[PDB]
C-alpha cells in the first residue's frame, strides 16, 4: 500500500497533447505561489448620525443629517427598541382574542426611506423593495441572523391570548436593527467621499409607521382581523420611541486624502423607481394590464400580488390571510397560493416576453440571475441583466428612450374563488378579500463629483 | 421552353469552399442590414467538413508513435 | 405583430435603445465582450493523501 | 461617546510589519472600484421546436437549437405531471397506497444526450444528475430546485385508495428541470449559432415509461408491485406534453463582425458512465471493477444503489423506504451505505489505500467540493483542488494510464439486508440486490473554425 | 352538436414562419371578420359546405333511446389558409430564390372538449362533455394534412430574376388584446389601441 | 364603445327556459387590424428592411 511515493509519479507520467493544451508552457501561473500586493492604509470605527429635525415617534417623519469630520462613509443602520405590549380582558373580542406583531416587523413601520444631497431625492426605498431584495439577493447562513435582526423569530409573531387565558405571555420590549440598502453600501468600492463634499448637507429622511397597524388583532375562532385600540392594551400606546441612526466612518491616510483631494470622480449607482399600485379584483375581470413610466436603464423588475383587505396584516403576497392554529402559533391555511397565474410583457403591441407560466418567474429567473430562491409565495422576477446582485453594469435597456410598455398579469381560479367571502372559521377567506399588484424596478445612474459638490451629469 | 433545377445562385456560397483558397467569411456570417435572417437553410448538414481539420489531424499525428516512448519522462521521473 | 411565437423579432428594439448613459455604460473599442473567456496555462501536478 | 477620536491612534500605529504589508507607492486603496466598458447585448428566452418524435413515457424526442440567433447560453425542460388517483379495486385493496418515487425529475429523463449534426457532443443520465446536484449545490437556492424537481410532500407522500382516511389526489403541477451542458455551465462558453451555420445542433431526451416511474407501497408489509392501468382511475397517460425553452442573446453588429471569420479553441467538461455492476454479499465482500476512461479525468463518483424495485429510484441506501405514521414515506432505522471502504489500483500499484467510507464521504467533499451530500451514499474523489471550476487544475488523462481498478469492500449491514426475513415495515422484507455504479467527469477541447466545429484530439 | 363554425375553429395562433422569424399569423376572429366581409358571392355555398355548418353537423341529436338517434358524421373537412402570397397571383413566394431559410407552418389546434356543444334540452344550458358521456370516447389524435400548389416556370427568366433585390408589399394582421365587459357597471368602454405600420382595416366586435 | 339596453339587461339573468340568457352572460371585446408591410428578398434571405 503505497503512501504517496510513485503514485503520483505514475499520475505525472501520463503526459499527452491534452495535457499539453491545458497545463505546461514558460507562461503557467502555477499554485502554491500566490503573488502578494500591497494596499492603502486605512482605518474604521463606526460613529452616531447627529439628528438635524424632530423627535422620532411612530406615524411621523424624522431627518438625521450625515456626520462630517470624516473620510469616507460606507455602511449605515438604524436601531430601534419596541414596546412591551400586554393584553388585557377588558378587549372589545373578550376572551376570543389574541394580539402579535406583524409579519417582517422590519421592511415595516418605515415607508418611503430617503436619501438626499441638498435638495433632491437622491434615492428612496420602502417595504415592497426591501422585501423583494431581500428574497432574492439573501446569502445564506446570515438567513437566521436577518431573521433575529428584523422579527418572525416566534417571540414576536406568536399570538397571545388574553390576561385571563392561559397564554399571558407579553411581548418582550427587545430591540431590532435594520440596514440601510444604498449605493454605498452596495460595495466597499462605492463609498462617500465625506472630506470631498463639504458644500452638500446629506440627509436621511425616515417615515416611522403608525403603531396602530402595526399590531395584528385576531380572532381566535372566525379569524377576523380588527384595528386595534388604545384601551385594548395596557399603558396605552407609546407613540414616541427613541430610535438612534449609526454609520461606519473609516480614515485613510494622508498622502491618499491628497492624491484624491481636487480632482473628478465618475460613479455609478443603483436607484428605485414604484410604480403605483393597481387595484385588482378578480371577480370582474381575470386579466390585469398595468403600464409602466421608467426613465433609466432598468437593470430588474420585481412584481407582486398583496393582499390588501387589512392594513394590519403587512407582506401578505398569498391569496388568503394567514389565521391562528393550535398551540397558539400562526399558521398559513391550505388554500395559500400565489394569485398570479401568468404574465406577460408588451411593448405597444409587440410580445417581447411571451405568457408563461407564474413558476417560471419564481424559480427559473431566481436560479439563473439570482444568488438566492424565494421561500414565500410571490416575488415574481423578470432580470435583463445576468447577475442581479453584481454591481458591475450588465445587460440592460433604458425606459427612457422606450414608448411606455405594459405588464399583462392574469388572476388565478383560487384568487378569484378567495375573492368572494362565505368561506368558514379559520379559512382566512372568511370575509371578502382585496388584493392590489405593485412593481418595482432596479436601474443605473451616474453621480459625478467635481469643485467640493455632487450633481448628475447630462447624459 | 426548357428547365433545368440545379440551382440558381452562383458562387456565394462556392461548392468548393472546403478546398484551400481565399475566404468567403465577410458576407455569408454577418447580415447585410438589421433586420435580416440569417443563412443557415440547406447549408446546414455538412459537419466537421473542410480540409482543415484533416490537415490538423495529420499534424497532430505526425509522429506520434515514435514520440509517445518519452512522453513525460521528462515532467514525472525525477 | 404575432403574440404567441415570434423568435428573436423582438430582441431588435430593445437592443436599438442607445443614449448618452448607454455610450457611457457598455460600448467602445476597449469594452470586454462577455460569452468569450480567456484561457491561461497552469502548472502541471499532482495530490494524493499520505499518513 | 466620543465620534472620531481613536481614528488616529491606530493610523499612528506603524510599523515595520506594517509597512511591509500596507503602504508602498503603488497601492491598490479600496473605495475606489474601477470601471471598464462591457459590450452591448440582450438576452430572450425563445421554445425551441422538436423536429423527431413526440413527447411520450418510455420514447425518445430530439429537439433542435432554435436558429436565426447569436449565442445560446442556456435550456430547461418543462413537463406536466398527469393525475392519479387509486381506485378501491386495485390489486392490494385497502392495504395500497400511490406515490410519486423520490427525486421525481432527474427520473424519467435518462440518457440525456447534446450531438452536433453527426457526433454525440455529450450525454447524462440519473445518476450523474444526482451526484451532480449533490455535490455542487449552491445553498439558499436548494430548496427552490428541490420545489422545481419534486420532493414537495405533496407528490412523494404516499396516499391511500378512495375508501380510506386519506382521500388525497396527488396534484398536477408541472415541473421544470435545467439541462446540464458546457454552454451552460459557464456564462463565458455559449455556442456561436451564427458562426456555426453547418451544424445542426439537436438535444436527444428519451423519457422512462411510468410503470417504474410511480410507486405502489403496501401499508403493512412495505412490499412493492408494479402498477397497472386499472389500478388507477382514468388510465396510463403514455403520452404527454413536454416544452423545451432556452436563452437565447443577440450581440452588437460590429461585435458579430469582428467575432466572424475566426479560430477559436474552448474547454469542456463532458462525462463516461462505466457499466452497472450488480453485486452479490452472499458470497464475497470485495468487488472489483475495471475503468476505462479516454480523457483527463477530474472526478471519479461511485455509488452502491438498490435496484430490489424498479418502481423506488435514487436509493442508494442498503433498506427501501417504507410508508409510516401520518401516510409519509420514511426511512427505516438501520439504513445505512453498503460501502465500508474502497480503494484504487494502477496495474497493481495501490495509489489509495484501503481508505474508510467516511473519508469520501465527508473529508473529500469537505475540501475540494462546494458542498456536502445530506443524504447516505454518495461517494466521490477529486483529482482537482476544484470540482465545479470551469477552469482546469489538477488531474489525468486515463488513455496513457495502464489498467485501472477500483475496489469497494461491502458492511455487514448490506450483507444481512441481501438475506430476506425482515419483519414488516422493515424495508427489507424481500431479498434486497445492488448495483455499483462508476461515474467520471474529465475535460475536453473544441475547435471553432470555417462555419464548423469538432474535436480535434478527439 | 358541432359548434357553429366548426372550422374557423379548432385552428387559432396560425403562423407562418421564414427560418425562426414570425412573419405571419391569424386566429379565428380574424377569419370569421375577413370571410364574412370579403366573401366573393356564388361560392358561399360552397364556403359553408366546407367548412362545416352543412345544416347536418351543426344539428343537435338527442340521445340513442331518444327519437333522434342520428350520429353526426365523419367527413372530411377544407379550410383555405390566407396568407400573402395566397392573396394575390403576382404575389408569390421564390422557394428557389430562397434556399437559405426554413419555411415552415405552425399550426395549433384546439382541445375537443370546447368543440362540442352539450346542450340541455328544456333549459337551455351548456355543460362541458365528458369522454364518458359519447361512445368510443375522445381521439386525441388526428390525422390532418397540408397541402400546397406549386408553379413551375422555364429558365429562361427563373435563373434572370435570381440575384436581384426584390421588394414585395404584403398585409399582416395585429391583434389588440382582449377585454372584459360587464355592461352592468358600465355603459361604456374605452380600449387603447397600439399599431405599428400602415393599417388599412379596423374590425371590432363584441 | 357605449354598450345598449339589450346587452344591459342580457347580462343579468332570469330569463325561462330556452331564453337564452336565462344564466348570467359575460362579453368580452376584440380588435383586429390590417396592416401593410414590406418584405426583402437579397443574397438567398428575406428580411424585414423597416422592421
Amino acid at each position: 500500500t503505497g503512501a504517496g511515493v510513485t503514485s503520483g509519479f505514475i499520475d505525472l507520467a501520463t503526459y499527452d497533447n491534452l495535457d499539453r493544451a491545458l497545463y505546461g508552457g514558460k507562461d503557467a501561473t502555477t499554485y502554491f505561489i500566490k503573488e502578494h500586493y500591497p494596499v492603502g492604509w486605512f482605518t474604521k470605527l463606526p460613529t452616531m448620525a447627529t439628528r438635524v429635525s424632530g423627535n422620532p415617534a411612530f406615524g411621523q417623519e424624522f431627518s438625521v443629517g450625515v456626520p462630517r469630520s470624516g473620510d469616507y462613509v460606507l455602511n449605515a443602520w438604524l436601531t430601534l427598541k419596541t414596546p412591551e405590549i400586554k393584553l388585557l380582558e377588558t378587549n372589545r373580542l373578550g376572551a376570543n382574542g389574541t394580539v402579535r406583531w406583524t409579519k417582517n416587523l422590519m421592511h415595516n413601520a418605515v415607508e418611503h426611506a430617503s436619501l438626499t444631497f441638498n435638495d433632491i431625492c437622491a434615492q428612496q426605498f420602502n417595504t415592497a423593495y426591501l422585501d423583494a431584495w431581500t428574497q432574492f439577493n439573501m446569502c445564506e447562513g446570515k438567513r437566521i441572523g436577518y431573521d433575529n435582526m428584523i422579527g418572525n423569530t416566534s417571540d414576536m409573531t406568536n399570538p397571545t391570548p388574553a390576561q385571563g387565558q392561559d397564554g399571558a405571555r407579553t411581548l418582550p420590549s427587545k430591540n431590532l436593527v435594520l440596514p440601510l440598502p444604498f449605493f454605498f453600501s452596495r460595495d466597499c468600492g462605492l463609498a462617500l467621499p465625506t472630506v470631498v463634499l463639504p458644500y452638500n448637507e446629506i440627509r436621511i429622511n425616515i417615515k416611522l409607521r403608525s403603531l396602530q397597524e402595526l399590531l395584528v388583532f385576531q380572532n381566535k375562532d372566525t379569524g377576523n382581523v380588527i384595528p386595534i385600540s388604545a384601551t385594548d392594551i395596557a399603558g396605552g400606546l407609546a407613540d414616541t420611541v427613541e430610535a438612534y441612526v449609526y454609520m461606519t466612518v473609516g480614515l485613510v491616510s494622508n498622502v491618499e486624502r491628497c492624491a484624491m483631494a481636487g480632482t473628478v470622480r465618475d460613479m455609478v449607482v443603483e436607484q428605485m423607481q414604484a410604480a403605483p399600485t393597481h387595484i385588482v379584483n378578480p371577480q370582474n375581470t381575470n386579466n390585469v394590464h398595468v403600464d409602466m413610466r421608467f426613465s433609466h436603464a432598468v437593470k430588474a423588475l420585481f412584481f407582486m400580488v398583496q393582499n390588501v383587505t387589512y392594513k394590519s396584516v403587512g407582506s401578505n403576497y398569498t391569496c388568503v390571510t394567514p389565521v391562528n392554529g393550535p398551540g397558539n402559533t400562526v399558521m398559513e391555511p391550505a388554500m395559500s397560493v400565489d394569485p398570479i397565474k401568468s404574465a406577460s410583457l408588451t411593448y405597444e403591441n409587440t410580445t417581447r416576453l411571451a405568457n408563461m407560466g407564474v413558476e417560471y418567474y419564481s424559480l427559473v429567473q431566481p436560479w439563473y440571475f439570482s444568488a438566492s430562491i424565494p421561500v414565500y409565495t410571490g416575488y415574481h422576477m423578470y432580470s435583463y441583466a445576468l447577475n442581479v446582485g453584481s454591481v458591475h453594469p450588465s445587460g440592460s435597456t433604458n425606459y427612457g428612450r422606450l414608448t411606455n410598455a405594459s405588464i399583462t398579469v392574469t388572476m388565478s381560479p383560487e384568487s378569484v374563488v378567495a375573492a368572494a367571502g362565505g368561506g368558514n372559521n379559520n379559512s382566512g377567506y372568511n370575509e371578502p378579500q382585496r388584493f392590489a399588484l405593485v412593481v418595482i424596478a432596479v436601474n443605473h445612474n451616474v453621480i459625478r463629483i467635481m469643485n467640493g459638490s455632487m450633481g448628475f451629469p447630462i447624459l | 421552353h426548357v428547365r433545368d433545377s440545379h440551382h440558381v445562385i452562383y458562387k456565394r456560397p462556392p461548392v468548393n469552399e472546403y478546398c484551400a483558397e481565399t475566404r468567403e467569411d465577410n458576407s455569408l456570417y454577418v447580415p447585410e442590414y438589421c433586420g435580416q435572417n440569417w443563412k443557415n437553410g440547406v447549408l446546414s448538414g455538412m459537419g466537421t467538413h473542410h480540409d482543415a481539420y484533416r490537415n490538423l489531424a495529420v499534424n497532430m499525428m505526425t509522429l506520434r508513435r515514435e514520440s509517445a516512448v518519452s512522453a513525460g519522462w521528462a515532467h514525472s521521473y525525477l | 405583430t404575432c403574440t404567441t411565437g415570434a423568435g428573436v423579432t423582438s430582441g431588435f428594439i430593445d437592443l436599438a435603445t442607445y443614449d448618452n448613459l448607454d455610450r457611457a455604460l457598455y460600448g467602445g473599442k476597449d469594452a470586454t465582450t462577455y460569452f468569450i473567456k480567456e484561457h491561461y496555462p497552469v502548472g502541471w501536478f499532482t495530490k494524493l493523501p499520505t499518513m
